[PDB]
C-alpha cells in the first residue's frame, strides 16, 4: 500500500506529490483569501503563480535556496496536512521539499524547453527555508514534546563566537604504504579504520588521521536575547544559543532584532572531559533553518 | 539479486522463456491454470465450434490470392489437435506522469531505510497529479487555464485554416 | 449503451455546435489519451471533398475523436499539424474537420470500418499476412518519405477490413519529425557510484510496452526513422508465432532482458558496442547461453511445438502449415503439390525477410523501400 516513515506519518510520495502541486499551483489570493482580505486581491499579482515566477528567477540569478512561507502551505487545501508535517517533522520534510524543488527546476527547462543546460542544475543543491510557521510562544513555554519541532522567535543578537570548523569527510593516511581513505559523518560519528584497506599492506593501528586533509563545514553559535510576545508573571528575560551552519554563519551581527526559524534541538552534555559520562538533563538549543 | 530473492524456480525477477499456451504471452506463461484439464479442454472445445463458421471465410478469401481477386485444400498434419484430445477423454469416460531530477539526495536515500507500513492521472496543462479527473476539472488552475485562449494561439489559426480548406 | 449515453449526452453539452453538425451513434474504441466515437455524417462538405478516403462500404460513417483535456495543447497542435500536412494516400487517415472548445477538441475523421486484431492472429492465413504487411510497408514508406516518424504502430492503431482486405493508420498523436579515453583507476565496469551525480539522458520514450525499439531502450540521442519499421516487424513475428502479446515489458530493464533471452548476451553487447555502451551480464541463468545463431527458425518452433503438443491450439490448418514447415527445416493429388511449392517458397520468402526485419543495427537495417523491392513481395508488384 503506502509506506510510513517509523515515528513519523510522512509518506515520501504523498508529500513530494502535494508540494510539487502546491509548488506548480499557488497563487498569492490563497494567501489573501485565508487572511480574511478579499478586497486587497488585485489581477496582476495575485493570480500570477507565485512559485513558478520566483523558481525562474531562482533560475537566472543562480540562486539556490527557496523561501517558503508555511501560512502559505494552510492557505492551499491539499497541503494543510503538510503544514503540520512541516512543524511536527522538519527533518525530513525538509528534504522532502528540497528533493521535489530540484525535480521542479529540472521540469521547467524539461516541459518547457529551454536553452539552460540540465547539468548545473542538476548539480546544484537546492535546499528550502521555510518561515512563519506559527505564534511566537516563548522558549522556556515550551516542552520536551517540542524537540524536533520548528519553531518561531523573536531576539536580540548578544554575540556570535568565531567561525567553528566541523568534520563531515574525515582523511586517514597509512603509515607505511601511504594509503590513504576518505570517510564520511555519519550521525556525528566517523568509523577510524583498524586495518589498512590495501590489499598488499593489510598493517593493524598504521592509518592516522590528517587533520588538515579532512574537508570541514562552518558551524558558529550565536546568543541571542529573546523577546517574547507573551511574558509570564515574573519571567526576567534569558539568552538562548543557536547554531547557524554553512551560509548562514556571519549573517547576523551583534545588536539586531531578528526573527529565527529553527529546529528545537536537545543534545547530552559530557560532565568531564576526560570522561564519557553524559548528563541526564539535557541542553536545548535552536538548529537554525531561516533568519529574517 | 540476492541469493535469497532469486532462490524460486516460479517466479523470477527476469524474463525466462518458459512459453505457454493458448495465445498467451511466453514470458507469463500458464503459470494460473493448465491446458491439460479435461474442463478447460471442454470449454476450448466449445469456443471452436463457434470458431469454425468464422474461420471458415478466413481460410477462403486468401486461400490463392492475397487480394479479392477470386473449394478449400489444408495440408495433413501427424501431430496432436484439441479435438483428438477431446475424443481422448471421451474415450476416457466411456499515464505521462511528471518528469523528476536525475539524481536523488543523500538524505533522501537515508529515509528508504526508515519506512514502514501504515480514475488517477496526471494533468500536463496544469502540470499536477491528481486524484480524479472530475475533482481536476473543477479547480481555479484548469478553469482559469480554461478561460484564457492566447495559449491556443497555432491551434485557432489551424481551426480557420481548416474552415476555408 | 448502459451508462456511456450520460456520456453522450454529457458530450453534447461539452459543444454547442455539434448537434447542428453531427448526429453520433455509439462508441467504437477506447484509448490512453484520446476516446473516438462513431457518429453519422448527415449534412456535410467533408463528406463530398474527400469521398474516395471512405470505402466501398459506403453508409459514410464519420469517426469523431475526442481528447481529454490533460494532454498538452502542443502535442494537440503537433497531432493536428502532422494530420494536416501529409494528406495524399488513403491510408493515413486525413482529417476532415477539427472544433474546439475552451478547453477540449474534438478530431473529425472518415470512419474506417474493420474488426479486432484479437480475432485475426489466432486463424488469419499466409496470403493475408502478405496483404497486411503490404499495407503497413506502403503506408510507412509514405510517412517516411514525408520525414514523420510514427514510434506507435500497435495493432489497435492499424485498421484492417477483412471482407475489402485494406488498411489505415490512425494516431499519430505521438509522432514527430527529425531534421538530425582511457584513465588509471576507477574502473567503473564492475560497479557504479553509492550516490549519483552524473545525469540520464533525456531521451524521447514515447512508445507502447513491448513495441519500444532497442535503440529508444537504450537512449540514443540521435534517434533515427527505424523505431517504425521494426515494430511492424514486431508485429510481423507475432502473427507468425500466433501469439498476440509477445512482448510484454515491466520496465525497460524488463525488455532488455527480454530481448536477452531470444537473441543472446553477445548479439546484444555487439549491438551495444555500436552505441558506444557496453553490458555485461553475470549469472543469469536461462535456456540458450549464447541464444540462438541459427536464427529466430528454432525459437518460433519450440514455441509452436509446447502449445501444439499441449493441445490448446485450435483445428485449423490455416496456422498448421508453418508447423509442417518448421518441421521439415528442423528434421533437416497433383494441386496438393502445387499448394506445397507455393506456399513452401513464399513461407520460406517470410522468415527470410523477416531477419532482414530484425537487425539490430539500424545503418545495416533496410529501409522500407527496400523490403518493398525484395523478391518475397512479387505478386503484388
Ligand atoms: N477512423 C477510425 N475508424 C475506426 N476506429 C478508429 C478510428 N480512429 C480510431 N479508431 C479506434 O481508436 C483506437 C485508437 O485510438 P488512439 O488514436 O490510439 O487513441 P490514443 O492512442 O489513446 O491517443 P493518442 O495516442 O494520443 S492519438 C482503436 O481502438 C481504433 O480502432
Ligand atoms: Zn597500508
Ligand atoms: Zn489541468
Amino acid at each position: 500500500p503506502l509506506r510510513i516513515i517509523w515515528g513519523t506519518n510522512v509518506s515520501i510520495q504523498e508529500c513530494t506529490t502535494n508540494f510539487r502541486n502546491f509548488l506548480m499551483s499557488f497563487k498569492y489570493k490563497f494567501r489573501k483569501i485565508l487572511d480574511e482580505r478579499e478586497e486587497f486581491i488585485n489581477n496582476t499579482t495575485d493570480e500570477e503563480l507565485y512559485y513558478i515566477k520566483q523558481l525562474n528567477e531562482m533560475r537566472e540569478l543562480g540562486t539556490s535556496n527557496l523561501n517558503l512561507d508555511a501560512r502559505n502551505l494552510l492557505a492551499y487545501k491539499q497541503t494543510e496536512d503538510l503544514y503540520h508535517q512541516l512543524l511536527n517533522y522538519p527533518q525530513e520534510v525538509i528534504s522532502i521539499m528540497d528533493q521535489t524543488i530540484k525535480d521542479c527546476m529540472v521540469s521547467l527547462i524539461v516541459d518547457n524547453n529551454l536553452d539552460y543546460d540540465l547539468d548545473e542544475i542538476e548539480t546544484k543543491f537546492y535546499k528550502v527555508r521555510p518561515y512563519n510557521v506559527g505564534s511566537c510562544k516563548g522558549m522556556r513555554e515550551l516542552n520536551p514534546n517540542d524537540i524536533d519541532k520548528l519553531i518561531n522567535l523573536k531576539g536580540l543578537v548578544l554575540r556570535s563566537t568565531p567561525v567553528i570548523p566541523d568534520m563531515k569527510v574525515a582523511f586517514f593516511k597509512c603509515n607505511v604504504c601511504d594509503h590513504t581513505m576518505a570517510v564520511e559523518i555519519d550521525r556525528g560519528v566517523i568509523q577510524e579504520p583498524a586495518r589498512c584497506e590495501r590489499i598488499d599492506c593489510n598493517e593493524p593501528n598504521s592509518m592516522s588521521l590528517i587533520h588538515n586533509r579532512c574537508s570541514f563545514a562552518d558551524k558558529q553559535v550565536i546568543k541571542l536575547q529573546e523577546t517574547p510576545d507573551f511574558v509570564p508573571d515574573g519571567q526576567t528575560p534569558h539568552s538562548i544559543s543557536l547554531c547557524v551552519y554553512d551560509e548562514l554563519v556571519d549573517s547576523c551581527r551583534a545588536g539586531d532584532r531578528i526573527e529565527v526559524t529553527g529546529t528545537f534541538r536537545s543534545i547530552p552534555i559530557r560532565a568531564n572531559s576526560r570522561q564519557r559520562v553524559l548528563k541526564s538533563l539535557y541542553k536545548t538549543y535552536v538548529d537554525v533553518v531561516h533568519v529574517k | 539479486w540476492k541469493p535469497q530473492e532469486l532462490t524460486n524456480l516460479d517466479e523470477l525477477p527476469y524474463p525466462i522463456l518458459k512459453i505457454g499456451s493458448f495465445g498467451r504471452c511466453p514470458f507469463i506463461g500458464d503459470r494460473n491454470y493448465d491446458e491439460s484439464s479435461y474442463k478447460r479442454v471442454v470449454k476450448r472445445y466449445s469456443r471452436d465450434k463457434a470458431n469454425k463458421k468464422y474461420a471458415l471465410q478466413l481460410r477462403a478469401l486468401f486461400q490463392y490470392h492475397a487480394d479479392t481477386l477470386l473449394n478449400l485444400i489444408f495440408i495433413p498434419h501427424t501431430c496432436n489437435d484439441s479435438t483428438k484430445s477431446f475424443k481422448k477423454w471421451m474415450q476416457e469416460k466411456a499515464g505521462l506522469g511528471p518528469t523528476r531530477a536525475s539524481v536523488m539526495s543523500k538524505n533522501m536515500k537515508s529515509l528508504s531505510r526508515l519506512m514502514v507500513d501504515r480514475n488517477s492521472g496526471y494533468c500536463e496543462n496544469c502540470r499536477v497529479k491528481y486524484e480524479s479527473l472530475e475533482q481536476h476539472i473543477v479547480s481555479e488552475k484548469h478553469l482559469s487555464f480554461a478561460e484564457n485562449d492566447l495559449n491556443f494561439e497555432a491551434i485557432d489559426s489551424l481551426i480557420e485554416n481548416l474552415r476555408f480548406q | 449503451p448502459p451508462e456511456i449515453k450520460e456520456e453522450m449526452i454529457q458530450l453534447y453539452h461539452d459543444l454547442p455546435g455539434i448537434e447542428n453538425e453531427y448526429k453520433l451513434i455509439d462508441k467504437i474504441g477506447e484509448g490512453t489519451f484520446s476516446s473516438v466515437y462513431k457518429a453519422k455524417d448527415i449534412t456535410g462538405k467533408i463528406t463530398k471533398k474527400f469521398a474516395s478516403h471512405f470505402w466501398n462500404y459506403g453508409s459514410n460513417y464519420v469517426a469523431l475523436k475526442k481528447i481529454y483535456v490533460t494532454s498538452s495543447p502542443q502535442r494537440i497542435y503537433n497531432e493536428l499539424n502532422l494530420l494536416y500536412i501529409m494528406t495524399g494516400s488513403s491510408r493515413v487517415a486525413p482529417l476532415c474537420d477539427a472544433k474546439r472548445v475552451r478547453d477540449q477538441v474534438i478530431a473529425v475523421l472518415p470512419y474506417y470500418p474493420h474488426e479486432e486484431f484479437r480475432t485475426f492472429y489466432r486463424d488469419l492465413p499466409i496470403k493475408g499476412i502478405k496483404k497486411y504487411i503490404w499495407e503497413l510497408l506502403r503506408a510507412l514508406k509514405f510517412v517516411h518519405s514525408k520525414g514523420i516518424i510514427h514510434r506507435d504502430i500497435k495493432p489497435t492503431n492499424f485498421l484492417f477490413n477483412l471482407e475489402l482486405g485494406r488498411g489505415v493508420l490512425v494516431d499519430f498523436g505521438l509522432a514527430e519529425a527529425q531534421m538530425d579515453n582511457n584513465v588509471n583507476g576507477v574502473d567503473l565496469t564492475k560497479g557504479y557510484p553509492k550516490n549519483e551525480t552524473r545525469r540520464i539522458k533525456r531521451a524521447n520514450r514515447a512508445g507502447t510496452r513491448g513495441f519500444r525499439a532497442p535503440e529508444v531502450l537504450m537512449k540514443c540521442g540521435a534517434q533515427s526513422t527505424k523505431i517504425d519499421i521494426w515494430s511492424v516487424g514486431v508485429i510481423l513475428l507475432s502473427l507468425l508465432g500466433r501469439r498476440f502479446p509477445m512482448f510484454q515489458s515491466l520496465d525497460d530493464a524488463d525488455s532488455l532482458l527480454e530481448l536477452c533471452t531470444i537473441f543472446g548476451w553477445k548479439e546484444l553487447r555487439k549491438c551495444a558496442a555500436l552505441h558506444g555502451l557496453g553490458f555485461e551480464a553475470s549469472g543469469l541463468i536461462w535456456d540458450k547461453p549464447n541464444g540462438y545463431s541459427n536464427g529466430l527458425k528454432e525459437f518460433v518452433y519450440d514455441l509452436l511445438n509446447k502449445e501444439c503438443t499441449i493441445g490448446t491450439f485450435p483445428e485449423y490448418s490455416v496456422a498448421f502449415e508453418t508447423f509442417g514447415f518448421l518441421q521439415q527445416e528442423l528434421h533437416d493429388a497433383y494441386e496438393l503439390k502445387k499448394y506445397q511449392e507455393e506456399i513452401w517458397s513464399d513461407h520460406y520468402w517470410c522468415f527470410q525477410v523477416l531477419e532482414q526485419c530484425f537487425e539490430m543495427d539500424p545503418q545495416k537495417r533496410s529501409s522500407a523501400e527496400d523490403l518493398l523491392k525484395t523478391p518475397f513481395f512479387n505478386e503484388l508488384n
